[PDB]
């Protein structure tokens, strides 16, 4: 199809403002053409591995719609985002479905999301009674009553507050810097196509 | 809206050694949301730091910037000829605003 | 490479309203926005306002919030500046930049700054 | 089930020890059942740290550690992961790998004397902060100028230790309070 | 429930020795301790001692320094007390007390007393 | 080892009236090692209140106790019919001692 517009890949990836992982932002791409070129030429730090489909081949492909979602994450927990994984973060924060048909990439932003004095502005969900479904976001703070007497919205010892804070520093190690992970979900069936791919 | 200032206003430096240059701001403001310009007298000015940090498409490596939260710095190894201009420092953390501009002769 | 060429100079007499032009060649012009700053002879630069190129979003300082408008048109690649009940105190030289500082289609924050100036149009 | 763990010889306990004698128990080869802090005493401050607190009758563990002391009312605060203070740079640090919980109540009942009680000390002056679950027993003549004294004290020679004087009349910061200290491994 | 049971009276004479049981049920065994006190007809109570279900410590009184030793059997749930060299001045009937007043494992004190006791065996010299 | 003492011996009130009863120690008690026991005649013993202020599992709001240091007691707000027995005194403090009992009938 003829299709004058570009893809904005750069206004997902070179962004100032990540969402939290219990807020994390959902975006939608369609009706334009995806240059994928731009994500391999960058420096041998990016950790672009994807399911699926090989990234080399995503040039000559047309998908139904994109849809790009973001977040900033502690370092070892970029191993929880993968289908059929179970952990704090996949089983209370963000899920992935066992047919994913998409792609993960993931980056170092020590320079960018850490501060000396601590950085407290993001947040995770530690206490939830259910696991959540693929694909589902859960903003709602309340008190969650692990015994069994109730509480009138109060802090107490059986009555909890269900979000924690990451307390990014500087001065930790590898494993406990901040991490930004944008990830990539491509739907095919029928097509009409609106991401199309550059071809002639 | 978030003030910044640049002191001094002029800068007499000898045509070889290095400069700096300061852009102080009111209240906090983010590492990715600062950037400096150079405009030389006649022209239009250009893009030489973005981010406090990274550098510019076809600019040389004496061009250096760096600085967090209030006080930031952009700093110049040696002098050329064609390094004697106005400089100025802008942030969009809120809305965007631009500085006073300092003078380099 | 990119460029940008914007009009002529004008000598519109006080109390009129005057438009400038602005014509992009060398990228994709919908990936882009555009900003406009102005500079007072002997002076530092201000802050006009922001127009996006892919859904017409305007984003206006709070100075001239009632008094500019933004135009832009995909066919001929080219912006418009529409400042009206001009004042004396508005003789300055008008610039247009390619905008990396907020996002075109979606309107968010990014990492950068005006990439690319234009000539310059001298208004009084 | 059988072999209950012994955390019941840990919270009920006649006399505590001082905060620079603080005492370590080995936990091994017993089933947890940690209902017991569920529902007890309606005035503790339960805070856990590295592990979700209502998870813990869930997971298998190696061995348990259990440390116990009496601190001051408004010290309660400093006995925690990534913070500093007195008590904490002086006498008993929390790591930052701390996967614990951290229990305290107060203890005004049995820790006051009419005429002041003085069998719990501190260490107020140290030569250098210790590490991470380290303990010192030791106190010996304390200089801070640059002439040194032959064990006498006086100026410039300093007991380390100091004492509490607890009373009945205090405030609730300065009203003793045991502190129970439990680190997974 | 928790519930003490005991064995019989006995009618010993002087120079022998005597067993006295203990079985319970009701809670788990390797928590609590066991502690005996024997108290004579019109008169107050008396000690005997400690004895350990985790790993056999023990502990004894004064007047009964040498004379007594205890058992327990962690599968019957069950414990012993042997007492020797019997008198006439031993007549009295022996108690069996779940323990509450010093830690099995650690041997520490705790707060609380003696809460659970049993029937009571009579026990006779002459 | 510390000695303990009650007195008096035996009491003698009304079924219904407020009692007390006294305990008195040689050396200093922790308050923390300090009980009371309750015999029904033709019976065994049971615990009354633990810590001289805790009161014990399945024993009535009538009963209570306060002391600290040497002299300690227990004072009941009552007396009842089922309530005829003899009490001791315990101590843990060095060893474990029992008091010597103190007898309360009724009136008349
Ligand atoms: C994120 O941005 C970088 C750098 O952006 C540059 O500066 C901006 C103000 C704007 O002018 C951009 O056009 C500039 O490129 C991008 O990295 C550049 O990518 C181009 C395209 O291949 C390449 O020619 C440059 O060498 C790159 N420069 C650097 C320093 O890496 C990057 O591609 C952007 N992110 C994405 C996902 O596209
Ligand atoms: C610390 O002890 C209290 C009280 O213990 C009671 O008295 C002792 C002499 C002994 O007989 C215990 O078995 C008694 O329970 C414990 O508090 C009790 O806890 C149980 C179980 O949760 C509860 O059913 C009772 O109602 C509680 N009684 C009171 C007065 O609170 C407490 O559990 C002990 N500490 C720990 C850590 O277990």
């Amino acid at each position: 199809p003829n299709i004058t517009n570009l893809c904005p890949f750069d206004e997902v990836f070179n962004a100032t403002r990540f969402a939290s992982v219990y807020a994390w932002n959902r975006k939608r791409i369609s009706n334009c053409v995806a240059d994928y070129s731009v994500l391999y030429n960058l420096a041998p730090f990016f950790t672009f591995k994807c399911y699926g489909v090989s990234p080399t081949k995503l040039n000559d492909l047309c998908f139904t719609n994109v849809y790009a979602d973001s977040f900033v994450i502690r370092g070892d927990e970029v191993r929880q985002i993968a289908p059929g994984q179970t952990g704090n973060i996949a089983d209370y924060n963000y899920k992935l479905p066992d047919d994913f048909t998409g792609c993960v990439i993931a980056w170092n932003s020590n320079k960018l999301d850490s501060k000396v004095s601590g950085n407290y502005n993001y947040l995770y969900r530690l206490f939830r009674k259910s696991n959540l479904k693929p694909f589902e976001r859960d903003i709602s703070t309340e008190i969650y009553q692990a015994g069994n007497k109730p509480c009138n919205g109060v802090a107490g010892f059986n009555c909890y507050f269900p979000l924690r804070s990451y307390s990014f520093r500087p001065t930790y190690g590898v494993g406990h810097q901040p991490y930004r992970v944008v990830v990539l979900s491509f739907e095919l069936l029928h097509a009409p196509a609106t991401v199309c791919g550059p071809k002639k | 809206e978030i003030v910044l200032t640049q002191s001094p206003g002029t800068l007499s430096l000898s045509p070889g050694e290095r400069a700096t240059l300061s852009c102080r701001a009111s209240q906090t403001v983010s590492s990715t949301s600062l950037a400096w310009y150079q405009q030389k007298p006649g022209q239009a000015p250009r893009l030489l730091i973005y981010g406090a940090s990274s550098r510019a498409t076809g600019i040389p490596d004496r061009f250096s910037g760096s600085g967090s939260g209030t006080d930031f710095t952009l700093t110049i190894s040696r002098l050329e000829p064609e390094d004697f201009a106005v400089y100025y420092c802008q942030q969009h953390d809120t809305s965007l605003t631009f500085g006073g501009g300092t003078k380099v002769e | 490479q990119v460029q940008l060429v914007q009009s002529g100079a004008e000598v519109k007499k006080p109390g009129a309203s005057v438009k400038v032009s602005c014509k992009a060649s060398g990228y994709p012009f919908t990936s882009y926005g555009i900003s406009w700053v102005r500079q007072a002879p002997g002076q530092g630069l201000e802050w006009m306002g922001w127009i996006s190129t892919y859904n017409g979003n305007t984003n206006y300082a709070q100075k001239f919030q009632g008094r500019v408008t933004m135009t832009t048109d995909t066919s001929t690649t080219t912006g418009y500046m529409e400042l009206r009940r001009l004042r004396s105190d508005d003789t300055a030289v008008y610039y247009c930049a390619r905008d990396y500082t907020r996002g075109a289609w979606f309107g968010e924050s990014l990492i950068g700054g005006f990439d690319n100036w234009g000539q310059g149009t001298l208004v009084t």
